[PDB]
């Protein structure tokens, strides 16, 4: 049904959804922007964040849920526990197969280039958090290699105080210390992005002082938090 | 806690 | 999968996981499956599958409620482009809630109220069956409506009969009731003179038997009287 | 303002 509705329609119907809190629905109509294989805008690439951010929130807050009680333990929570992980796996799957297949390209602007690779980062980063296999492993590596892509180009194309180079070194430094066991390089991170940001803070436009301004305060919290 | 990643704008 | 196979005890259990995991769409659909192991379900048993339906309606509901409201501004701004895509999906979202409202039904109809046996079973029931027809109410607009509003009339009468015979004036079950059938007067039969007076009734009724009424029961039923006195003060 | 229906308890 999405294949037969014109793209405007679609960003129209994402933006309804959005209002109806209804991410699910939101998620599907972006899904449908994005196959009729046109670039997405600042604006819409927003749109398709919050769809899919939300989806998997809730899927994340469910999981974790589910794997204390599990922990704290018949064969019921594991397998209610395995329910709710396949169908997370399968949102990460989704999106990751949208960022490869339409998305990250060699062509358009720098900001657009790191933040889809900062989403395969995040959706890897999503798939690490419920891994335990040898594929624990590899999907770790897919994350990191995605974040380090973004942060290279982030480096040479964008101001420091960039919002999207914000979050990227934000979620690339929780990525260090939540899934890679490696503190030293989180804090060191984090701290490097906030005096570099903070120093360069008088140039960034008005127009996105709030976001980053947000993005500096979280990584003071998590700073505060790791030391 | 754990960390906080970046938020929905 | 297959929920025909599973035990009731795990479907209970999964139902109860389920709700700490505020996955409600989960909750429900494994408390429909406990329901069709054929066996009468319990107060708390009834607690949770009312919770599980509750939940994702109340979803549906609001998002109605919202898309209906962004359809009716952008029809009476009555520019010469907007509307088509909001009410498709409002059309979407509408579809999906009566869906829900009928596999409600369907339960109660099917495996819950002939086979209820106490009088608070029979009254819980014939409640959530005035409450699901409340809901396709307020989204019917057709000659379907006001046979729905009779559905829903009907049922709310039987059980008010009933509770009226057989359980205290300060029972939750016979006050929520009492309080959903009320909004149903005020909100869906446009009788606001019947909802004042049974809302008033009912108070009055129950706090002059407030003395009476057990510590296990006195929050839910002194929490139902508030909001009976809430919706008087809004009615008048 | 819409009338007050039953809450979870
Ligand atoms: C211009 C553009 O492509 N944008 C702007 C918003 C967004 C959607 C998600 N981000 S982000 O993950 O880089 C980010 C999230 C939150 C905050 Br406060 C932030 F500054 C950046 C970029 C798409
Ligand atoms: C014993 C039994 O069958 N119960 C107890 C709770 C419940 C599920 C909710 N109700 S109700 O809709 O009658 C009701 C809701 C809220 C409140 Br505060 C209340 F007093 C009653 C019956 C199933
Ligand atoms: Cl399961
Ligand atoms: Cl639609
Ligand atoms: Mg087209
Ligand atoms: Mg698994
Ligand atoms: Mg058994
Ligand atoms: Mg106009
Ligand atoms: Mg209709």
């Amino acid at each position: 049904a999405m294949g037969s509705m014109e793209r405007a329609s679609l960003i129209q119907k994402a933006k309804l959804a959005e209002q109806a809190e209804r991410y699910e629905d939101m998620a599907a109509f972006m899904k449908g922007a994005v196959e009729k294989g046109e670039e997405l805008s600042c604006e819409e690439r927003n749109l398709l964040s919050v769809a899919y951010k939300n989806v998997v929130g809730g899927q994340r807050a469910a999981w974790r849920v589910l794997s204390s009680i599990e922990q704290k333990s018949g064969p019921e929570v594991r397998e209610y526990r395995e329910k709710v992980e396949t169908e997370l796996q399968g949102v990460c799957d989704t999106v990751l197969g949208l960022l490869d297949s339409h998305l990250i390209k060699e062509a358009g602007d720098a900001e657009s280039r790191v933040f889809y690779l900062k989403m395969k980062g995040d959706y890897y980063r999503y798939l690490a958090e419920v891994a335990t296999g040898d594929d624990k492993k590899r999907i770790i590596d897919s994350a990191r290699s995605a974040y380090q892509e973004a942060m290279d180009i982030s480096k040479k194309e964008m101001p420091p105080t960039n919002p999207i180079r914000l979050g990227l070194a934000l979620n690339f430094s929780v990525f260090h210390y939540e899934i890679a066991n490696s503190p030293e390089e989180a804090i060191s991170l984090a701290k490097t992005t906030f005096d570099e940001a903070m120093a360069d803070l008088h140039t960034l436009s008005e127009d996105s002082y709030k976001d980053s301004t947000l993005i500096m305060q979280l990584l003071r919290d998590n700073l505060t938090l790791w030391t | 806690d754990r960390s906080s990643s970046a938020p929905n704008v």
